């Protein structure tokens, strides 16, 4: 019944299936065969080296398999005929695929590329584009084939007996086709053919997706022991909602989902906004409308205030637009396909969609409200082709009295104003003349005719890029010339630091302005729940009425010159108490002006994919024997060129369309005036544009509507606002024209808000893709598991499926399986670094990296198929490890000591207890400057070469610096060369490093003198003893599973700030500021300095120790502050090592905080500030394992007995975690420090 | 040159820590090669008195 | 060279004397 017995099997059956004659045994570690190809054959033939037999042994090893090497078996990889075991169904769904097909027909320059189909021997000019296209659009890239993903619904249908629609459409395109692609196993990047459609690894890709789908509601219904969802009366069927949508998208699915997920997403906001009794999760935070230290009671209904509101014009005609967005959608598709049909089931929810209820505490409501925005992500990665299209500023709106665009651009000017103050007081100033090129290397140039030189030149110019996007379409990034972006980085710097602060206070009636503005980082501090938890208690709330507005094509009207000029208006007047200080020379008015020139942003040559026309070919070759020329600008493959765009408009059109056209020199590509993505005012510039829209937005109605709808709050991020009001009247004439004034506020200010897109909705929030709906969180999951941004390298396999468990703990955290979240792992960890290795090898034996013999220069590779079973023994046994009872759990080596002593593991983990000790190893890979370095390093660099010597081959610990800088060097060769040559290095060594391997007996829970990990709590013994409430702690967050469900019951959702960051990572938020210390050195690096030297003579000596790292020479007063401390303060000298608690979800949890150990800790008085962390975060994965089983909810207790030799062990241990016996003549630190003089007299 | 025993300071000059003075802070320092050269300066000015 | 190390309990009072083997 236990997921490692169950689980295991089927694992174990896709391998029996893809390579089906392996005899497969359990409990070894891991099993080896080999298998090859002959595109490597056929190469060696044409240097002169002829093959003694070419494909009979090929022929020996095909279904016989009566041939193998050094005793491994010779295994072929399944054809595509046997994948679904040659089923086949009628698939109404793959009927509408052929007919939706078209060859030789499409429109050159288009977003998303439709249908083609392939033909043989057809033309090189045509279908040598269309190639070109579906190798870069069509990727599938990431860490698994996608073939192996097609085997294994093949085998997880069949033990749930449920046939999803996903193979139905693909087991019938094995029968009467024989291969779709060819992707190569070792890189996954290359697919080289395409048979009947271009368009095939899309229609893998949205069916491999397509069936966990309904895979994931399935399970979950019977976890939840319903049979089908609940829409606010009547039954509904969640998989047929899906079967109704993958039959509209499959005609053109990265077309047809982008348009279709508008409605889809609106139909959730909306749902239960007007029925009359409405139930809240009532909660309870701070008088401001953002805090977020928040209190939660039970649920409670209340009658709705609004029940007459939505009998206004306002929502009845933003219903029918999204009624009818729905209608274009299936237009396009009912003439594209052959179907006649398309969504029955959606359609009868959307005529009444306000006055039906949604009730969060019952399930059949919040699984239905998480399925719907889950439903978009089959087609993920929308990659897509763009076009370079100009400025044409003829549509760009001039200032006028009649319009609002002079009044928005002398609002924007007093922002930038007032931001440059309000730093002032946080003391973020402008950069010096003396740090100036210091401070360059925040970025990863400066010369006086390379800065007046201009970029609106075809010879010279800029450069745009791309990069994509899970869902949405490839949207650009701009890449500017590092020489005009200095002078944007010496006078935006104070700027982004200091609006990188996360607390602030939102009200309309404050004079600060950095409370109300906010740009977050890449990736979100702590969790999702924990952090946006000021989104839920204002659904919660009788009485706000929140207000939303949405920006479509933002940079079309940010384009306008209003916000070009008066930003730079008040860039100007603010450095004036700047203006007698000269930079290099020349003043800080005439830099300004060379980041924001007239060169640099105003009119700028950028060149993107070009312009191109389909025509015939007998008029090309008439025009073309006079402009053939390339060399200036280039052509792709496809395409055949022609100078200038003058001689390729006058032959544009054609019936035929034969053949392909482009302009190399005579385009003028594109000249934009608009705010780059690139600069470093990218976010902080647009928000502000954001506030000066929307401080005119509350003046209008102010003026016109006055009493009504007062402003509480004002939250402005990247393209977004968000305006927490209430609104002083239900009336069905005075909201719609209050309502009306917003959208007159917008348009006269150039902008085009969509009456669709705003949002004016009282008990409904969305801020940043963070859905928050009557009080409680309905999650989506955007984030996959098949497809990949860009192609992923596995060069540090323990830490990448490590890294990958942490996207999987957040799946199961919006409603994903749990159980079915640990199938997806226990197959990825088998498949990674199965095509890693270079050469055969014999076993019990050396490992042979030279063959010269003609049998074993066939065979080339090997692959390692692992135990499924590896991805639950604990990390440090050269396997990485995560719990099969709960997820969020990390196994460690302590924990398998433990785990084995309770009796409710002792059926789950008893296939797990035979494999620990039998795995192999992890795949674990390991000029300008005599400006740019601070006088600490050109000190150093200037030195005799008799004393800057000495630091480099004698001593010196050195993490960073000169030789980081050749690491720095090294990492800007990294993408393609050093990654690829140091993979040649390390090959060799992992040969020599698997055959030295020796499976040890002797497991320690242990560590060196100068860390300590959670281990050390093993060395006393722990007592569940104590009785605590069993009171249900409530949560916002439904929608999980009963194995994280059970978890935030017994132990409520956090309300202080942890405690367990101790003192050795306070100092890594002074080194997490600064960007020359943050991606470079931490408190691993800052304390192995500290264990060259403790103890020296003064401090004097004491603040130059860390200009020896030649970083920084600022942030080593926070390094004479704190070891002064620690002179002064008790501390465990050693460092904490740990990897739990990281993952998103324990962040939520009321876990590892102070007032965990006050109702679940009981530890001896005798303990320093960093062995109780190690008490407690092993106090931490106990409760949480304790609640995840059903244990009864105790307190757990260390205990210390009487016995005198058991009180000896304990002292005689203890004493050698904190002061090493070798080493203090290393370190020479005094021993007369108090913490290590107490332990003379601590147990006794 | 012979030093004295290292427990004749330890049980009497760095004997109370969380104090330091002027001698507590002398006692934890080694002479260089230079300083060493400075005591053979002492004793032979006092072999040769006047 | 020439350090010895045996099992000891007392921190401060032992690893004076074992500057001792050093000097």
């Amino acid at each position: 019944v236990a997921i490692t017995v169950q689980g295991a099997q089927l694992i174990k059956r896709v391998v029996e299936r893809f390579y089906p004659g392996i005899a497969f045994n359990i409990n070894e570690g891991a099993c080896y065969i080999y298998k090859f190809s002959d595109h490597i054959r056929r190469i060696r033939m044409k240097h002169g080296t002829k093959y003694r037999r070419q494909a009979e042994e090929i022929i020996r090893n095909i279904s016989l398999r009566k041939e193998r090497l050094y005793g491994i078996p010779v295994l072929d990889e399944v054809e595509w005929k046997y994948v679904f075991d040659g089923q086949t169904f009628q698939s109404y769904a793959f009927e509408v695929y052929v007919n939706s097909i078209l060859p030789w027909s499409e429109l050159d320059p288009e977003e998303e590329f439709l249908r083609n189909y392939r033909v043989s021997r057809e033309m090189t000019e045509v279908e040598k584009f269309i190639e070109f296209r579906a190798k870069n659009e069509m990727q599938i890239y990431g860490d698994i084939p996608i073939k192996v993903w097609c085997c294994f619904i093949n085998e997880l249908s069949a033990e749930l007996k449920h046939v999803p629609l996903g193979m139905q459409v693909m087991a019938d395109f094995v029968n009467r086709f024989d291969s779709p692609f060819h992707q190569g196993n070792r890189d996954l990047s290359n697919l080289e053919d395409f048979q009947v459609a271009y368009t095939t690894p899309l229609l893998f890709e949205m069916c491999c997706m397509e069936s966990i789908l309904e895979f994931n509601i399935k399970m979950r219904m019977r976890e939840e022991e319903i049979s089908a969802l609940e829409f606010g009366d009547m039954k509904v069927d969640p998989v047929g909602l899906l079967r109704e949508f993958f039959i509209l998208c499959l005609p053109h699915p990265k077309k047809i989902n982008n348009v279709l997920r508008a409605p889809y997403s609106w139909f959730v906001k909306m749902w239960g906004v007007g029925a009359d009794p409405i139930v809240v999760l009532q909660s309870t935070a701070g008088d401001d409308r953002n805090s977020k230290d928040v209190f939660y009671d039970k649920f409670r209904t209340e009658p709705n205030r609004y029940k007459a509101l939505f009998r206004s014009s306002f929502y009845n005609e933003s219903r029918r637009m999204n009624e009818e967005k729905i209608l274009e959608a299936v237009k396009y598709s009912q003439k594209l396909g052959s179907h006649d049909r398309r969504l029955p089931l959606f359609e009868k929810m959307l005529k009444t969609v306000y006055t039906t209820p949604f009730y969060p505490h019952k399930s059949s409501n919040m699984i239905l409200a998480s399925f719907l925005l889950s439903i978009q992500t089959i087609t993920g990665y929308g990659r897509a082709w763009v076009k370079n299209v100009s400025t044409e500023f003829d549509k760009q709106l001039k200032p006028n009295p009649s319009n609002l665009v002079q009044d928005v651009s002398d609002l924007t000017r007093e922002f930038f104003k007032q931001a440059y103050v309000e730093a002032k007081e946080r003391r973020e100033e402008i950069v010096k003349p003396e740090d100036l090129y210091t401070s360059m290397l925040r970025l990863a140039v400066f010369t006086d005719e390379e800065l007046h030189k201009k970029y609106n030149s075809v010879e010279l110019y800029q450069t745009k890029g791309s990069r994509d996007v899970p869902i949405k379409a490839t949207r650009t990034i701009y890449s500017i010339n590092l020489s005009v972006l200095v002078p944007q980085l010496i006078v935006t710097l104070p700027l982004n630091e200091y609006f990188s602060r996360v607390g602030g206070i939102t009200s309309p009636d404050y004079k600060k302005i950095g409370g109300k503005v906010i740009v977050g980082d890449l990736e979100a501090t702590g969790s999702r729940v924990m952090d946006a938890a000021d989104c839920f208690r204002n659904s919660a709330d009788r009485d706000i009425f929140t207000i939303a507005i949405d920006y479509s094509e933002y940079d079309t009207h940010l384009t306008r010159h209003n916000f070009r000029t008066g930003m730079l208006q008040g860039i100007r007047e603010a450095m004036a108490p700047y203006r007698d200080l000269r930079y290099e020379g020349y003043t800080l008015e005439q830099i300004i002006d060379f980041g924001y020139g007239e060169g640099r942003v105003a009119n700028t040559l950028w060149n993107g994919k070009r312009r191109l026309f389909k025509t015939t070919f007998d008029a090309y070759i008439r025009l073309d024997e006079s402009e053939r020329d390339k060399g200036s600008f280039k052509v792709p493959k496809g395409v055949l060129p022609v100078s200038s765009v003058d001689v390729a408009n006058r032959i544009a059109v054609d019936k035929g369309f034969d053949t392909l056209i482009a302009a190399t020199d005579g385009s003028d590509l594109a000249l934009i005036d608009t705010h780059l993505s690139g600069e470093n005012s990218t976010l902080i510039a647009n928000s502000m544009h954001n506030m000066a829209i929307g401080t005119l937005m509350q003046r209008e109605v102010g003026r016109e509507q006055p009493g009504v709808l007062t402003f509480l709050s004002e939250q402005y991020v990247g393209d977004d606002t968000l305006f927490y009001t209430k609104l002083h009247t239900t009336d069905t004439k005075v909201f719609d024209k209050v309502a009306a004034s917003i959208f007159d506020t917008v348009a006269k200010c150039g902008h085009e808000a969509s009456p669709s897109k705003t949002m004016m909705t009282p008990y409904s929030v969305e801020k940043t893709q963070t859905h928050a709906k009557q009080g409680c969180y309905v999650p989506q999951d955007r984030m996959m598991i098949i497809s990949s941004e860009r192609r992923k390298d596995i060069e540090d396999v323990q830490g990448y499926v490590r890294s990958q468990v942490q996207t999987m703990i957040t799946k199961v955290s919006r409603g994903f399986c749990h159980d079915l979240a640990q199938l997806i792992l226990m197959l990825k960890t088998t498949f990674i670094g199965a095509w890693k290795m270079k050469r055969t090898i014999k076993e019990d034996a050396m490992y042979r990296d030279r063959k010269f013999d003609s049998n074993d220069e066939d065979g080339f590779t090997l692959i390692q198929i692992r135990n499924p079973l590896a991805l639950y023994v604990p990390i440090g046994w050269n396997g990485y490890g995560a719990h099969p009872a709960a997820l969020n759990i990390v196994m460690t080596e302590e924990m398998y000591v433990d785990s084995i002593m309770i009796s409710k593991l002792d059926e789950i983990m008893a296939p797990i207890r035979r494999i620990v000790h039998d795995i192999p190893p992890c795949w674990n890979e390991t000029s300008f400057f005599s400006k740019m370095a601070r006088p600490a390093v050109q000190a150093a660099l200037s030195d005799p070469q008799i004393i800057n010597l000495v630091e480099e081959l004698p001593l010196g610990e050195f993490s960073p610096g000169r030789i980081s800088r050749t690491m720095m060097h090294s990492a800007l060769l990294k993408e393609s060369s050093a990654r690829t040559l140091l993979s040649s290095g390390y090959e060799l060594e992992y040969q020599k490093a698997l055959n030295s391997w020796i499976t040890q007996v002797s497991m320690r829970l242990g560590e060196e003198s100068g860390v300590i990990s959670t281990s050390y709590a093993k060395l006393f013994d722990v007592y569940f003893e104590g009785e605590l409430d069993g009171a249900p702690h409530m949560f916002p967050d439904q929608n999980l599973s009963p194995q994280f469900y059970i978890q935030k019951m017994m132990i409520g959702p956090r309300v202080s700030s942890r405690v367990r960051n101790s003192y050795v990572d306070r100092i890594d938020v002074i080194l997490r500021k600064d960007v020359v210390m943050r991606g470079f050195i931490t408190a691993n690096t800052i304390l192995n300095v500290i264990e060259k030297l403790g103890t020296n003579h003064s401090v004097g000596d004491l603040v130059t120790v860390f200009t020896l790292m030649n970083i920084e020479t600022r942030v080593a007063e926070e390094l004479a502050e704190y070891m002064t401390s620690e002179k002064i303060r008790f501390d465990a000298l050693k460092l904490l090592k740990k990897g739990i608690a990281g993952d998103e979800f324990t962040m939520s949890l009321n876990v590892a905080t102070q007032d965990f150990i006050d109702t679940y800790l009981a530890y001896p008085y005798q303990l320093t500030k960093t062995e109780v962390d190690a008490i407690s975060l092993y106090c931490t994965q106990m409760i949480m394992l304790r609640a995840a089983l059903g244990l009864p909810k105790k307190k757990m207790k260390i205990v210390v007995t009487d016995d005198a030799k058991k009180r000896y062990k304990i002292r005689l241990q203890r004493f050698r975690t904190h002061v090493p016996k070798i080493k203090v003549l290393k370190k020479l630190i005094d021993p007369n420090r108090m913490t290590v003089r107490n332990l003379e007299n601590q147990f006794v | 040159y012979i030093a004295p025993n290292p427990r004749i300071s330890s049980i009497t000059l760095t004997q109370r820590i969380t104090t330091t003075g002027p001698f507590a802070i002398l006692t934890g320092s080694t002479p260089t090669a230079q300083q060493l050269n400075d005591v053979r300066k002492i004793y032979l000015a006092l072999m040769f008195p006047g | 060279e020439g350090d010895v190390l045996s099992s000891d309990s007392g921190p401060l009072l032992s690893v004076f004397a074992l500057q001792e083997i050093m000097q």
